[PDB]
């Protein structure tokens, strides 16, 4: 029935068991020299580290392993939820905004009890004249204040549009007609391939701004 | 070695050069003939 | 009647909502000729990133277009 | 909490196997010969922490199987995604039955 | 495929008419099976691949009822 | 015993089932037995519909029909890159234990 | 932390310096050099270049025409014909340069070789009074 | 693959007995629910048709005064 | 007959979408003349990138005016 | 009578979607100052494009204009 | 009083047209100073395709202009 | 009774054409930064031509307000 | 019900503010080509900040797409 | 009643206008990027330049912001 | 309760100047690409203008957000 993906309550058993699938899809490792999808799996979040090590700095120990795990929970939410019976979990904005939240105050009252005079110091971005200083706070402050909206609704918004816009072409898929069938198919194997793509750069971007917001 | 502008132009290398269009690489050419003329100019007489 | 009738209004409202893939993707093919002109020997990777801003536009404008079609039929 | 099982011996065991039960040799179900199954049935523990313990040795066992090898395929990962799928169906059972085509059948 | 199809005439094909006296000597003995024994003796990988067939010959009875019906997609 | 690497996983027929699963049958129902049993439980499911063909069924062909291209047009390089560096780890702890003796 | 050399047919002024900054005034417009800048070429106009050496002292070389070689390994060649420092220049000669130059173009007339040299020097002399001004 | 196995008679036996039964079977449920669809349809038919004047008639009033509520919103 | 009043209306607003055409168009073809500027020996290669973006927005173009005509007259 | 408002509605709504047209000829003559500025030389091939990239966006822009007149008179 | 009433929403909607002429002259004339910065040695040759420019963006959103009129005291 | 409504609707949907101009002089003082950066030996030249841009990028947009009040009060 | 009706309407009227999103990714995605192949010794980095370009712009038009869910879902 | 439900209809439709000013905003101080990444010892002197722009682009929004409060109240 | 649906058309009409917001932090971030390509050494600087830039675009949009809130509630 059209938005009847996002219906949660489905069973006894719910569908909250979409939050488990990424422990079935984590690579456990046993010998020493690796296997291919754990070398695979390595390769990349060593790549990623690396890449985001040039954004965090020597003062952000922690923020080497609490972005790659929110990166690989938002990824695999985000692929394994595209396959067409398992629930998608963070197309809700319960669970984005579960993710970015906290994060996000974890690190404006981090910043503001560390560093208070330095934070009201670079609330000024260095050269703007005082009339218009009080404006530049407020534009701070709001563009701080609607961080984890941004994130939320980005990530939710956008994973609810891009199965909705499959079940629109899933709906008009009739089984009678052969031609209107290929077409279907056709059409959703070039917007899959989109959603694929949207999925891993969705979850690039949010590991991407937590860094960001983590180092300042 | 001296290398012509339409040597310089189909180089491999040359791509990776930022700005040039034909004007820039003709005079950059013009130029650099010159200077290496004036280079082996003054080692001749010098050897010489 | 009243609600039926709005249902056109909306569509047609959130059709405007592609004119940003239109322009996104004019912009994106626009710099691969300014791309390409510049430095023709990576014509084969500049058609590949140019592929994802044309992708990420046709994504917006689809999005849009969704909308449109959600408004039309979906109620 | 992380320990291996009190069963574990490394001076007789060996390396840890993890998709290996280490405790007395029971009869494996595939062998029973239906005229003591439920005797098996009754032999074997129902606590939680045991089934817990034999979900985790027969996904080493799958592991063991299909990952863990070297040279491994997509093979265990399409059957994730087909048992997540089938899985995933079965909890909404009522959320596509609701929306059949033919009445009868 | 064609190796498929061959074994498709050698496995799919109707039972051999001479056979009728025999399969209800094994079918008396299904019965011998089900008074006295003979399935309490049975392993569960056996039992569960007895009870695997028999669910063929159940699925089998289903084609036949698409067939009878025409269509697959219920009784159209 | 001290548990032992394969090279090679298990044998899996059609992409992912088992191969275990179509092997079991050999005693009784030959090798066309498990196929059949196969076909006449999809004709099953799509008969009594309990399994509906609803819109989620076009995207799993979409799926299936994207992974099997992309996996036959993409395995053997990935699979290429990964055996090229589990061999270079082995060769490095080889060079190690070679360097140790040395 | 850039090796920027300087030379010249009459002087020497840096030969593989490490200089932090490079202002060159070219044909493509005036664009400044940092480390890794890019690797481009370039073509001097009349123009004074600035350079930031690693004191954080400040130079100026007034440049007439070159070359600017920027290469990948952050190495700068700037080879000017006749370079002069910026406070080794007249004010004076250069607006009576300025001056006969226009007087040429205005002379010039139909003379489009003649029409060419005065717009050169009409450049130079600009280049020259804005850098004994600057 | 492996060399083919000629299945037993008895599952032979009973898979195409369970075809048959599935084809009749199949032949004589349709035959009852024709007539009962058939049935269904012609009491639907006049349901159908009591429903459409009704809805009609309560639509087409409904309209009447949303329109002149709106008139009188609007001021025209 | 509101309803196809509103009709009216909704396709109204759904022909502004041919906008982003018309300005993806403008940016591919003015990319085109900077792009030939530069380099002026690769001309065959960005015609044929020009005329890839100019199908593609025009191309979101008439899907606007898709929108604009089916529920205008088809539904 | 709510028929005629509603298709001077929908008119002046369709003629919104000339503003895109206006900024891509806007783009597309910009470009060929910019184009021309950089190389005098192919100061009539870079005129053909402009005037192929203008003819494109006006036609985008005078289907807009064309879809406001056929809502105002013809449907 | 509706049809003077929609006359005056779809002249409303039928002036939002002037915003591309706005984006299209601001653009051309923005590119004019680049393209003078770059060569200014043909700066009024250049001035005169920005007049051209303008002499085609400002039209376009007269035109739109124009349609508010026809809107308003011409239908 | 509707005049007023429709004065207040089509005012609103008039004030949307400066955002087009809002545009084009963010363009021309962008544009003008980057022709200073390039060339800063004319810039009293480049201002003399930017205001001039930025005049004629809002000549058009005071006149899209211009319909704002002759919509609303004028007319 | 002109309380749905509306609602309808405006959820379509706010369904056009992803246009800039879609116009801002393909200025971005454009952006990337031309850095890229001027400079593609950094193909990594400019691609990161270019993914940092896709974001922001982006979260602001699905954010008129979270008006256009909770006109019809939340209010 | 009608007349204060058309006057939220219109500062609704006036409230549009700041969009342009966001993009002209974007436009300088993106330019401003451009131009410091050529010329960093003008980094004053640009960045006057972009604070002219904003200093005129938000001023638009200025406009338009208060099209909507003034036809919210005053017109 | 025309009141309240007008309040409705006047928030989703609102919501539109998002998208000039997110087409000013796409000129933004794409910009950061070019300037960053030519002088990676100032990239820190750099960011920080883009941090400036986006700082405001964005807030332009949220402006038109916040009437989406104060438009809806409070008025
Ligand atoms: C970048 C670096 C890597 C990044 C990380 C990768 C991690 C995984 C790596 C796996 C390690 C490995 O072994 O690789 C070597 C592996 C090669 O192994 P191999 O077995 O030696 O080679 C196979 C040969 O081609 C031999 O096979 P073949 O070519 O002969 O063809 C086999 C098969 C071709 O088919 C396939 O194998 C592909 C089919 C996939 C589609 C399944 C969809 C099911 C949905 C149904 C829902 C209902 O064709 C058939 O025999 C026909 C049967 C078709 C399959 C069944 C179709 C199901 C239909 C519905 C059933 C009901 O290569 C790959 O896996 C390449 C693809 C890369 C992995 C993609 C990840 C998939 C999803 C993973 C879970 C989510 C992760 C989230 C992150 C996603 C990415 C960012
Ligand atoms: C649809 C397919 C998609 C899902 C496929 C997933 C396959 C996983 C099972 C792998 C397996 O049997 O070996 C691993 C492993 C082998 O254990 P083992 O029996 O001690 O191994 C000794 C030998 O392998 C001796 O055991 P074996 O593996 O040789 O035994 C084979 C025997 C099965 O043995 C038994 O007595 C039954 C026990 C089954 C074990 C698997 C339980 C969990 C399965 C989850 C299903 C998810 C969907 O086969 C059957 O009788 C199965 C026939 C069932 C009807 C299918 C008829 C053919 C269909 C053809 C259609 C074509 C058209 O199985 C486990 O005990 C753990 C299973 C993994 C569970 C977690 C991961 C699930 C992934 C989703």
């Amino acid at each position: 029935s059209l938005f009847s993906v996002f219906d949660p309550t489905s069973s006894f058993l719910s569908n909250w068991l979409s939050m488990l699938i990424p422990l079935l899809f984590m690579v456990m490792s046993f010998w020493l020299i690796p296997s291919r999808p754990q070398f695979l799996a390595k390769s990349v979040l060593m790549g990623l580290n690396r890449e985001m090590s040039l954004l965090m700095g020597p003062a952000s120990f922690g923020a080497n392993i609490l972005v790659i795990a929110l990166f690989l929970f938002i990824l695999f939410n985000n692929f394994i939820g595209l396959f067409p019976y398992i629930f998608t979990a963070t197309s809700h904005l319960a669970v984005t905004l579960s993710l970015a939240v906290p994060l996000w105050i974890s690190f404006i009252l981090y910043t503001w009890i560390k560093e208070t005079t330095n934070a009201l110091a670079h609330l000024v971005p260095l050269g703007t004249p005082a009339p218009l200083m009080p404006f530049m706070v407020l534009m701070e402050i709001i563009s701080n204040m609607i961080r984890p909206i941004t994130l939320s609704v980005r990530l939710a918004a956008n994973m609810i549009a891009g199965h909705l816009l499959l079940t629109l072409l899933g709906a008009q898929g009739t089984l009678e007609n052969l031609y209107v069938t290929s077409i279907v198919v056709f059409s959703q194997i070039i917007l899959l391939m989109l959603e694929f793509s949207v999925a891993i750069i969705q979850s690039y971007v949010f590991m991407t701004l937590m860094t960001l917001y983590a180092s300042e | 070695p001296v290398f012509s502008k339409n040597a310089i132009e189909s180089a491999d290398s040359i791509a990776a050069y930022d700005s040039l269009d034909s004007d820039v690489i003709q005079s950059y050419v013009e130029y650099s003939l010159a200077s290496l003329i004036y280079y082996t100019m003054k080692e001749n007489a010098t050897s010489e | 009647d009243i609600d039926s009738a709005a249902k056109f209004i909306g569509a047609g409202a959130a059709t405007v909502g592609v004119a940003g893939s239109g322009a996104g993707i004019g912009s994106v093919f626009g710099s691969l000729i300014i791309g390409y002109a510049r430095n023709p020997s990576l014509k084969q990777q500049l058609f590949s990133y140019a592929i994802l801003g044309f992708a990420l536009s046709e994504a917006m404008g689809l999005f849009c277009l969704m909308m449109a079609f959600l408004l039309l039929f979906a109620f | 909490f992380g320990d291996y099982p009190a069963e574990y011996n490394p001076k007789v065991h060996g390396p840890y196997d993890p998709a290996r039960f280490y405790g007395k040799a029971d009869v494996p179900l595939g062998q029973v010969k239906l005229g003591e199954l439920s005797q098996w049935l009754g032999r074997r523990n129902k606590n939680p922490q045991a089934v817990a313990a034999a979900v985790s040795r027969g996904w080493w066992r799958w592991q063991h199987k299909y990952v863990l090898p070297r040279k491994g395929g997509i093979a265990p990962y399409i059957q994730l995604i087909v048992g997540c799928s089938i899985f995933f169906y079965a909890i909404n059972y009522g959320k596509m039955v609701a929306h059949r085509q033919r009445k009868y059948h | 495929l064609a190796t498929f199809l061959k074994y498709a005439k050698v496995e799919l094909t109707p039972p051999g008419p001479a056979d009728v006296p025999k399969i209800q000597e094994g079918i008396q003995n299904l019965i011998h099976s089900a008074k006295t024994g003979k399935w309490k003796q049975v392993s569960v990988r056996e039992a569960w691949l007895n009870t695997l067939i028999v669910t063929e010959i159940a699925m089998w009875f289903f084609v036949g009822e698409c067939i009878g019906k025409g269509s697959v997609i219920g009784y159209r | 015993p001290r548990p032992l690497r394969p090279v090679n996983p298990g044998k899996v027929r059609v992409g992912f089932v088992p191969e275990e699963w179509f092997t079991f049958f050999y005693n009784k129902t030959g090798v066309t037995g498990p196929y059949v049993l196969g076909a006449g439980a999809l004709t099953f499911l799509l008969s009594k519909e309990i399994y509906v063909v609803e819109h989620e069924f076009y995207t799993g062909v979409a799926i299936a029909i994207m992974g099997t291209y992309g996996v036959k047009k993409f395995g053997k390089q990935i699979a290429d890159y990964a055996d090229k560096g589990i061999g270079e780890i082995e060769q490095s702890f080889k060079e190690y234990q070679d360097s140790s003796k040395i | 932390q850039m090796a920027f050399t300087f030379a010249a047919p009459s002087q020497v002024f840096y030969n593989n310096a490490n200089i932090r900054q490079v202002d060159v005034p070219s044909f493509s417009g005036s664009f400044g050099i940092l480390p890794a800048h890019v690797a481009t070429l370039a073509v001097l106009k009349p123009g004074v270049v600035t350079v930031y050496q690693e004191d954080g002292s400040t130079k100026k070389y007034f440049v007439s025409s070159g070359t600017v070689t920027v290469n990948d390994d952050s190495s700068v060649q700037v080879l000017a014909e006749e370079a002069v420092p910026v406070e080794n220049l007249d004010l004076q000669a250069a607006r009576d340069i300025l001056s006969k130059a226009q007087s040429d173009v205005t002379s010039a007339g139909a003379d489009m070789l003649k029409l060419a040299e005065g717009q050169i020097a009409v450049e130079v002399g600009e280049a020259l009074v804005k850098a004994a001004e600057g | 693959f492996a060399p083919p196995v000629n299945v037993s008679p008895l599952i032979r036996a009973g898979r195409y007995g369970a075809l048959v039964v599935g084809i009749v079977y199949g032949s004589y449920r349709f035959g009852s629910l024709q007539k009962r669809e058939n049935e269904w349809r012609v009491e639907e038919a006049r349901r159908k048709v009591i429903r459409d004047a009704l809805n009609a008639e309560n639509k087409a009033k409904a309209t009447r005064e949303e329109m002149l509520y709106l008139a009188k919103e609007t001021g025209v």
